[PDB]
């Protein structure tokens, strides 16, 4: 079918430009109508532009005309959106979307999105601390342990446990914005309490804006 | 704001039928351009729900249907289920200047009558690694509560404390309950100089309090 992968989140300065990529697999790019739709945090969907197969032309939305460029590399099945003269109102998740060009549909498939943050503040990778299991985090046959992902910027951070081999009973919480203007979040996993002496637990933290990954071993409190 | 207009919110009880309208103009829906609908579940990307006014993509249940008449379109959900809590967006095309894709402003759907659920609260003390870095953070994690309103208070020993507390707004989980977290920032000397700290979570008149103490290695 169609699968889409996008470039990673990043912070850009006001007045700068951003270039977001979208790599397509399953269908060749020539068979697809590519579009870009953004969503500012807590707001609705805004179409930026995309391919009109009836005229065979890429058309931009009025509000971005003169600031946006959409291009493609069909040798690599990759589409690109570049947005210039960035401002606060451009902080948003940018989705590539596509529909088969044989249809008029623009968004049968949505990419995973790329969060672009427009700010004068610089990128900061996280400091990761273990949240060790103890008698005060146990619930009989299960126990809670976690990771504290401190003082990063911009969003997002993702967390997995044991490389994704633990999924049931993972909960990664939304981040807090601290007085410093930096974010923190936590992730917890519930595991068997009998296990804790012998099993290895690792939180896998990904901060794409800083090109940082941290695998933090979480050991029982001693 | 939006070129297409939707209600901000709709609600119904499980098993009932609810409708979401989408009104446009003679340059979009009234020009006979198709209307598609997208569902955005809490924490996810939008996904196609209805296409070409009334058709279901593979995988969408037959409880979802759509229609169009004149300048308006409507999404109907029968047999409403708690998993249908989501934001719903209509989409069409508008020829006022050139080709364009236009969206509705979205509708938040609430499923009424969901049972109250008390919070699960876990409180972690500062890690040894963080203390050795001359910092200290208490972490209060609050999950699986319903409805979404929760109050969080902290105590140092028995006395209320506000300095250093930073708390997130409740956020809808994928299971329709809510999560929040609260962080108390202290110096290592403050952490070591009290007998205990507590996080108190109040939800629908009842309170869950967890405590940690620097003299525990538990």
């Amino acid at each position: 079918q169609v699968q889409l992968v996008q470039s990673g989140a990043e912070v850009k300065k006001p007045g700068a430009s951003v270039k977001v990529s979208c790599k397509v697999s399953g269908y060749m790019l020539i068979e697809l109508s590519m579009h870009w739709v953004r969503q500012a945090p807590g707001k609705g969907l805004e179409w930026m532009g995309g391919f009109d197969p009836e005229d065979a032309e890429t058309i931009y939305a009025q509000e971005f005309q003169g600031r946006v460029t959409m291009t493609e590399d069909t040798s690599t099945d990759t589409a690109y959106m570049e947005l210039s003269s960035l401002r606060s109102e451009d902080t948003a998740v940018y989705y590539c979307t596509t529909g088969p060009a044989v249809t008029n549909r623009p968004a049968d498939y949505w990419g995973p999105g790329t969060l672009v943050t427009v700010s004068s503040a610089s990128t900061k990778g996280p400091s990761v601390f273990p949240l060790a299991p103890s008698s005060k985090s146990t619930s009989g046959g299960t126990a809670a342990l976690g990771c504290l992902v401190k003082d990063y910027f911009p969003e997002p951070v993702t967390v997995s446990w044991n490389s994704g081999a633990l999924t049931s009973g993972v909960h990664t919480f939304p981040a807090v914005l601290q007085s410093s203007g930096l974010y923190s979040l936590s992730s917890v996993v519930t595991v068997p309490s009998s296990s804790l002496g012998t099993q290895t637990y690792i939180c896998n933290v990904n901060h794409k804006p800083s090109n940082t990954k941290v695998d933090k071993r979480v050991e029982p409190k001693s | 704001q939006s070129v297409l207009t939707q209600p901000p919110s709709v609600s119904g009880a499980p098993g009932q039928r609810v409708t979401i309208s989408c009104t446009g103009s003679s340059s979009n829906i009234g020009a006979s351009y198709d209307v598609h609908w997208y569902q955005q579940l809490p924490g996810t990307a939008p996904k196609l729900l209805i296409y070409a006014n009334s058709n279901r993509p593979s995988g969408v249940p037959d409880r979802f249907s759509g229609s169009k008449s004149g300048t308006s379109a409507s999404l109907a959900i029968t047999g409403l289920q708690a998993e249908d809590e989501a934001d719903y967006y209509c989409q069409s095309y508008d020829s006022s200047l050139s080709y364009s894709v236009v969206f509705g402003g979205g509708t938040k759907l609430t499923v009424l009558g969901q049972p109250k659920a008390a919070p699960s609260v876990t409180l972690f003390p500062p890690s040894s690694e963080e203390l050795q870095a001359n910092k200290a953070t208490l972490v209060c994690l609050i999950s699986d509560f319903y409805p979404g309103a929760v109050t969080v208070a902290w105590k140092a020993d028995s006395s209320p404390v506000k300095a250093g507390v930073e708390t997130t707004t409740p956020s809808k989980q994928s299971n329709n309950k809510y999560a929040a977290s609260s962080y108390l920032s202290l110096t290592p000397e403050q952490w070591k100089s009290h007998r205990s700290y507590s996080c108190q979570v109040t939800h629908e008149g009842s309170t869950v309090e967890k405590t940690v103490a620097p003299t525990e290695c538990s």
